[PDB]
């Protein structure tokens, strides 16, 4: 099955986000630090391992989907690469993010991150820095992508998704 | 709030500016005297010393 | 003699300074009213220089410094790696009659005729077991005191412990004592070593497993794979058992198969490795390694068969 | 200006443009004004990694002064009650000394050995080496009066590397920092040395993993024979005289698949830490172990370009 | 000579410390000092007088004193009390120390110089520098610190480094810079968090010391350039931000991938407060460029200059109206918008 | 100073 | 197989 953007009607003041990754734990504390929060909207969070999903009747539509990759692994790099075949060309039009995690420690890394700079340049989306094991640096992360969640759902009037992808555009 | 908070930094810059000032002003003027004293200001002469 | 002061010297040296007292109380050559005399409160050196004086004011041979060795090694007993024999008989052979000086006086005479200088010592253990310490020697050299032997034995079982410092020379001469002194016909080594002697025996007598059934949260995260989940920790589950796993750190695996992934299709001959696992605990990393997500839900037989196939190095071929 | 090329030279230091391939190392016969007796004593000797910045007023015409004033400092600071006098005759000794036939190219700096000796000839306690091996990146950049040895290693224990680092620091205003290899650089190293060709083999290759599990610790190591390794190697390869990136791609898929196939453990997950051949064996940490003296200057290069990345 | 007598030896060291200077240290007089230690022992008041006789002659004598006590006892003296009467009638590291230039100048030397020997000028010692006035006699001639990081917290090096444009000096503050700032920053390089104040008192002494010297260092805009990728946006805000105010002037295009471009990023995603931040440090920098513009006319031609700067306000406009739109007509961003354009 | 403020204003 | 032979 392919997900596709558009599939299913809103819901009321409802936003959704998925998280495909391969460290369950690091996408549980993602979660709990952008649940901690209150704000205008009502969020619910998805965790997936990677793409495509089990087949379910009852799923919302998903506003925002954000891969995240372990730069200390191979594995999470393999497992990105094969679910990005899984989504339609329609949806990385503003609502496909890219989250690096462990570039802070640079002894541990076993991909250079030229690699994920060419893959997020290649498929026209940003590419974001975060060390998910330090709960400070956590918890403004959660809120930015909150706020990018907030955007892409159509929760602020006179932006959407394809003027977000002006935005966040890179020179080269 | 931040409007009184800008205004008391402006103040305190402000003086230490013209502290600074005033010591670069001494430095300059010593500068010019000692460059016009000195622009003010051979084997055989040497060897006579010796 | 100076021999013997210095031997004890160095085995009290190596006693921590704590429990030197019951190391001392369990020993009890020397009497009781003499140890109050030593005052422990100050600098061990002291201690040490004092009991030497008591120690030399008595009479003390040797015997009684190789029983100090044995008493000291029982208690730490993780300083040294363990191996295990295991010993057969015959099928219409009778169950003997076991007589703790008989076999003293075997064990005794085996080695006293096979070489010529040798001193072996004896520890009666409580819960039925033998600790031997064996100093070995030849007909033209004295024996050797700071490489002895020390071997496990439990009576009435066919399994024995020893200790692997120097015995690859006297090998099967210990063998030949040890089955001899307790009426066997054959012995083998099995391939199994740890440096936990207690894991080695709950294993060998395979009691490790000791369960026996008798009558007398934030709703809006959504996880999405989640069969897949409990599913795995009910194969994990179900493979390592519920039970405390038995305690080691090592295991080996020797590989001879074939490569089968366009890539040496052509080549008929094995290819050669050897890999090695070490943990502080392993059987306990091994088992969160599936929940974890770093190996798949069942783990190869190769892993999860050591208790039960009582097996530390392995061979493999195609 | 030489600070405006300094300065172009770092940012133009972007991740854009892909990595280079690197070619094969070619076995080259030692020059002739290289010591053996020397080279013997380098080799088989476990070393640890730093970086340099350039030293200010070094020279090489005055080398026992330097000796004799370190000689008198190291007594001094291990007695830290009395005073010493710089020309007596103390209980240890220190050396400086110059290694030849070291250097790169005709630019290079020449190397140079400093060693403390326990008289009692006497033994050697604690040496320390200094070099620069291809590092014309480096040079350009620095003026005349400085002097360009960006990669230090040391044999000995650590209080005394403190003590000669802290002399060092204060007399030439240099900067020492440890330099460590990642798993990215370290499995490149496993091809470039299982690439070259050896007549006789005379140790096993062995790779070492660091499985991550919270509480719980776990090693793996893999060792396999070097003509075994060299068949896998020769299966893949496939570009004349060079090694690219998707070629260590598949010579490491290849062991991960022949691991999993046996143990269902995806050794992807897991960090790569220590790399042991033929030609040498490292460590992330930074340690280094050479084993071939043909061989010495391409190790050598390679850990001085990774030292001059980190400086720069 | 008086040394020699036990019963003066504490009394007459505290004298010799005081007029001790550099001319009476000699080799000879080296030789007895260490004489008496041998016989009498580790004697405070000798440890004192030693370390001074090293200052002055580091090349004669090496001593690793441990850690200050004080050596000469205080004691009341007999005219305490009287003094007070005297009085009144008088009356109505993470940064390197100081220290004088390294000892291996000159070092191994055949003869004196000509220049020496005629007794021709010379350089004035760093220990002597003390005052402002000391310092305006002396202001081409002087003595540079073995370690060149030191000068960042002395003021009266700050003047002399004002007016020098010096290269390798330049050099050796850039090295040294540059590995200290990579080595104690947050979120690169190991992700260290221990420092965390330490960190900030540095940043804040940088800071203090570059709107001195009206310009910034080179190693901090090579700092930004590699570590902004990587920042979260508050880990040292202030600092952080107070340190973007000093970049040199250059073409708006080159540096836009370099910077703008991250800071943007940041900027569209984050709280009101952060956007504010960012408009205020845009104006000061928008500020020094100007400034150091003005003064080049009196002195890229100037036609190319102003297509920078029109660059930026453009940039900066675009900015705002985006920012007001996302943050649905806030008062207080359009305080600081305004602010910038009063500019 | 001003960014100190608005820092405060934030931990608020 | 597992070789039990060694």
């Amino acid at each position: 099955s392919v997900l596709r953007p558009l599939d299913k009607l809103p819901g009321l003041n409802t936003a959704t986000i998925l998280l495909v990754g391969t460290e369950d734990a690091l996408l549980q504390q993602l979660a709990d630090s952008m649940l901690k929060e209150d704000c205008a909207s009502e969020l619910k969070v998805h965790l997936a391992k990677s793409l495509p999903l089990p087949s379910s009747v009852n799923r919302p539509r998903i506003d925002l989907i954000v891969f995240v990759v372990n730069l200390h692994s191979k594995y999470s790099l393999q497992n990105t690469e094969e679910s990005l075949r899984h989504v339609d060309a329609s949806f990385f039009l503003g609502k496909v993010c890219f989250l690096a995690t462990g570039a802070g420690r640079e002894s541990h890394c076993s991909i250079h991150r030229h690699t994920v700079v060419k893959l997020a340049h290649t498929y026209q989306s940003p590419l974001l820095y975060c060390d998910l094991e330090v709960e400070g640096f956590r918890a403004t992360m959660a809120q930015r992508l909150v706020r990018v969640l907030q955007i892409c759902a159509g929760h602020v009037p006179g932006v959407s998704a394809l003027n977000l992808l002006s935005l966040l555009r890179s020179s080269e | 709030s931040t409007k009184e908070s800008k205004n008391e930094k402006l103040k305190e810059d402000l003086e230490r500016e013209q502290r600074w000032l005033d010591e670069q002003q001494q430095i300059m003027e010593s500068l010019n005297v000692l460059h016009s004293e000195l622009k003010n200001k051979s084997e055989s002469r040497i060897f006579n010393e010796l | 003699d100076e021999t013997v002061a210095e031997f004890i010297k160095r085995t009290i040296l190596k006693i921590p300074m704590n429990e030197l007292t019951t190391i001392l109380k369990a020993w009890d050559f020397l009497s009781e009213n003499q140890l109050q005399t030593v005052n422990f409160r100050q600098r061990k050196e002291s201690v040490v220089q004092h009991l030497i004086h008591l120690c030399e004011e008595k009479r003390a041979s040797i015997s009684d410094a190789a029983l100090l060795d044995i008493i000291y090694m029982q208690f730490h007993q993780h300083q040294k790696v363990w191996e295990v024999f295991q010993m057969s008989k015959g099928p219409g052979e009778d169950v003997d009659l076991f007589d703790m000086k008989q076999f003293k006086n075997s064990f005794k005479k085996i080695l006293q005729r096979a070489l010529k200088n040798v001193t072996v010592s004896f520890r009666e253990t409580e819960e039925n077991a033998v600790w031997i310490r064996i100093a070995w020697g030849t007909q033209y050299t004295k024996p050797n005191q700071y490489k002895p032997t020390y071997v496990v034995y439990y009576s009435q079982t066919p399994y024995a412990f020893t200790s692997s410092s120097m015995l690859r020379r006297n090998t099967p001469l210990l063998g030949q004592a040890l089955t001899i002194a307790s009426k066997h016909h054959q012995i083998v080594k099995m391939d199994l070593r740890s440096r936990y002697l207690d894991s080695l025996k709950a294993i060998v007598f395979k009691q490790y497993n000791q369960t026996f059934e008798t009558h007398n949260m934030d709703s809006r995260i959504i996880h999405e794979n989640i069969v897949e989940k409990e599913r795995v920790q009910r194969i994990t589950q179900e493979t390592f058992g519920d039970y405390p796993q038995p305690q080691l750190e090592f295991a080996q695996y020797k590989l001879e198969t074939k490569f089968k992934s366009s890539i040496l299709a052509e080549r008929e001959e094995p290819l050669r490795c050897l890999i090695k696992f070490s943990s502080p605990h392993l059987l306990e990393a091994l088992k969160s390694l599936a929940p974890a997500g770093i190996a798949d839900a069942p783990l190869s037989p190769l892993l999860t068969c050591i208790p039960n196939k009582r097996m530390n190095y392995f061979k493999i071929r195609d | 200006p030489l600070q405006k090329r300094l300065e172009s030279v770092r940012k133009q230091s972007s991740f854009i443009l892909t990595p280079p391939r690197r070619k094969i190392p070619q076995c080259s016969q030692l020059q002739e004004d290289v010591d053996p007796q020397k080279v013997a004593f380098l080799l088989h000797k476990q070393w640890t990694l730093y970086s340099l910045t350039p030293l200010y007023k070094f020279s090489y015409s005055n080398l026992k002064e330097y000796s004799r004033l370190l000689n008198a400092f190291i007594v001094a600071e291990k007695q830290k009650g009395l005073a010493v006098e710089v020309g007596e005759d103390f209980n240890i000794k220190v050396i400086f000394s110059t290694l030849l036939g070291m250097k790169g190219t005709q630019r290079d700096p020449e190397a140079f050995l400093v060693q403390i000796v326990s008289k009692s000839e006497g033994k050697v306690l604690w040496t320390g080496w200094f070099c620069c091996v291809f590092g014309d990146s480096l040079l350009e950049t620095v003026s005349e009066d400085f002097t360009c040895l960006p990669l230090f290693l040391a044999n000995g224990a650590e209080s005394n590397t403190a003590i000669i680092g802290t002399w060092f620091q204060k007399t030439f205003d240099c900067y020492f920092s440890p330099l460590a290899i990642n798993a990215f650089n370290l499995s490149w190293m496993a091809a470039m040395w299982t690439a070259c060709k050896m007549d006789h083999y005379v140790a096993t290759t062995e790779f070492l993993w660091s499985v991550p599990c919270s509480p719980q610790s776990l090693d793996i190591s893999f060792a396999i024979h070097p003509e075994d390794a060299k068949a896998l190697w020769d299966s893949v390869h496939k570009t004349p005289g060079e090694v690219t990136q998707e070629e260590v791609d598949l010579f490491m898929d290849c062991l991960y698949s022949h691991f999993h196939r046996h143990f269902k453990i995806h050794l992807s997950a897991t960090r790569l830490v220590r790399v042991s051949t033929s030609v040498a064996s490292a460590h992330t940490d930074g340690k280094i172990k050479i084993l071939c003296h043909k061989y010495l200057i391409g190790v050598l290069a390679y850990l001085t370009e990774l030292a001059i990345f980190q400086i720069e | 000579a008086s040394l020699q007598d036990d019963a003066l030896c504490p009394y007459v060291c505290h004298l010799l410390y005081l007029l001790t200077k550099k001319e009476n240290v000699k080799p000879f007089r080296v030789r007895k000092l260490l004489d008496l230690q041998a016989k009498m022992g580790m004697q405070p008041h000798l440890q004192a007088l030693l370390s001074l006789y090293k200052f002055f002659a580091p090349a004669l004598i090496s001593v690793s004193l441990p850690v200050k006590k004080i050596y000469f006892k205080n004691s009341e003296n007999l005219w305490k009390t009287a003094l007070l009467a005297v009085k009144q009638r008088n009356r109505g590291s993470v940064i390197p120390v100081l220290n004088s230039s390294s000892y291996t100048k000159e070092c191994g030397k055949k003869e004196m110089s000509l220049s020496d020997c005629l007794n021709r000028s010379g350089s004035f010692p760093l220990e002597q520098l003390q005052s402002f006035p000391q310092l305006l006699q002396n202001i081409h001639c002087l003595e540079l610190p073995s370690q060149m990081g030191s000068v960042l917290n002395n003021s009266l090096l700050l003047h002399y480094i004002n007016c020098v444009r010096d290269e390798p000096v330049l050099l050796r503050f850039y090295y040294w810079l540059s590995q200290t700032l990579q080595e104690e920053c947050i979120w690169y390089k190991v992700n260290n968090y221990e420092h965390g104040k330490e960190f900030t008192n540095f940043l804040d002494t940088i800071i203090r010391a570059e709107c001195f010297l009206q310009e910034g260092f080179y190693s901090c805009e090579a700092f930004l350039y590699k570590s902004l990728p990587l920042w979260d946006g508050l880990c040292c805000r202030s600092q952080f931000l107070q340190l973007v105010s000093w970049i040199p002037f250059s073409s708006f295009s080159e540096v836009k991938p370099l910077l703008f471009d991250h800071l943007a990023q940041l900027f569209f995603t984050s709280t009101i407060y952060f956007k504010c931040s960012v408009l205020q440090s845009l104006k000061e920098l928008l500020q020094n460029w100007l400034l150091w513009l003005s003064m080049d006319i009196h002195m890229t031609t100037l036609g190319g200059s102003m297509n920078s700067v029109s660059k930026l306000i453009h940039y900066v406009g675009w900015l705002s109206t985006t920012a007001m739109r996302l943050e649905s007509n806030n008062t207080f961003l359009l305080h600081f918008i305004l602010d910038f354009y009063e500019k | 100073g001003v960014l100190a403020h608005l820092e405060r204003l934030e931990t608020q | 197989i597992i070789d039990e032979s060694d």
